[PDB]
């Protein structure tokens, strides 16, 4: 917050048009299954 | 097994005892049958109830487990990231593996006494107004009816109400009246 971002180039540049807000911060995995959706609900997930 | 009650001279188990984890059989003028007693398998069960409870508590606080990603360059602390997890989980694994089969020796060796003490309970109580037999197993010198039985299972026979009985019969099992 409050921090100004200063580009500046003279070509071979791709720019942002949308950056992204961290809103809720906490708790999560990246995790590596290759299951779909399956409408349950629990309170342990794995990824098999 | 380490106490000498469950497969020692107690041997085997009744399968007509249903109602409980150890008990008494009888046999006398009006009755014979079995009645487990209750308040002792009640304390043996408090017991492997907590055995239980105690371990699903110690086992909350292991080492915990979220993820991590790596580069194609940076193989070598990928590597010790892994050894890492599959350190730990190696030693939860043999906690866990050791905990169970130390704590099965120790609360089958339990159930070992509840039976050699219940037996030593009986015992105490009939003194010389009973004759143990030595299979698990006592024989009364005085005859002992339903009410008497659950005196004796109930812990609180009365030694001095018999005695005379007792030892009028004990006293000629002695064939020291075969002298006259
Ligand atoms: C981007 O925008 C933010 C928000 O407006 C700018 O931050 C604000 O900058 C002003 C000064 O230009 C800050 O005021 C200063 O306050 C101190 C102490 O109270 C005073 O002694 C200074 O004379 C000065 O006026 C203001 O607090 C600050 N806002 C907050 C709450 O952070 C900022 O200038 C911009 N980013 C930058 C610095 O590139």
């Amino acid at each position: 917050p409050n921090d100004a971002i200063n580009f500046e180039s003279n070509g071979n540049f791709i720019a942002p048009e949308y950056a992204y807000k961290i809103v809720k911060k906490g708790d999560s995995t990246i995790m590596k299954s290759e299951l779909e959706y399956g409408n349950c609900n629990t309170k342990c997930q794995t990824p098999m | 097994g380490l106490f000498g009650a469950i497969a020692g001279f107690i041997e085997g188990g009744w399968q007509g005892m249903v109602d409980g984890w150890y008990g008494y059989h009888h046999s006398n003028e009006q009755g014979s049958g079995y009645a487990a007693d209750k308040e002792s398998t009640q304390k043996a069960i408090d017991g492997v109830t907590n055995k239980v409870n105690s371990i699903i508590d110690k086992m909350n606080t292991q080492f915990e487990a979220v993820g991590r990603e790596f580069n194609n360059l940076e193989r070598r602390i990928e590597n010790l990231n892994k050894k890492m997890e599959d350190g730990f989980l190696d030693v939860w694994t043999y906690n866990a593996e050791l905990l169970v089969l130390m704590e099965n020796e120790r609360t089958l060796d339990f159930h070992d006494s509840n039976v050699k003490n219940l037996y030593d309970k009986v015992r105490l109580q009939l003194r010389d107004n009973a004759k143990e037999l030595g299979n698990g197993c006592f024989e009364f010198y005085h005859k002992c009816d339903n009410e008497c039985m659950e005196s004796v299972r109930n812990g609180t026979y009365d030694y001095p109400q018999y005695s005379e009985e007792a030892r009028l019969k004990r006293e000629e099992i002695s064939g020291v009246r075969s002298l006259v």
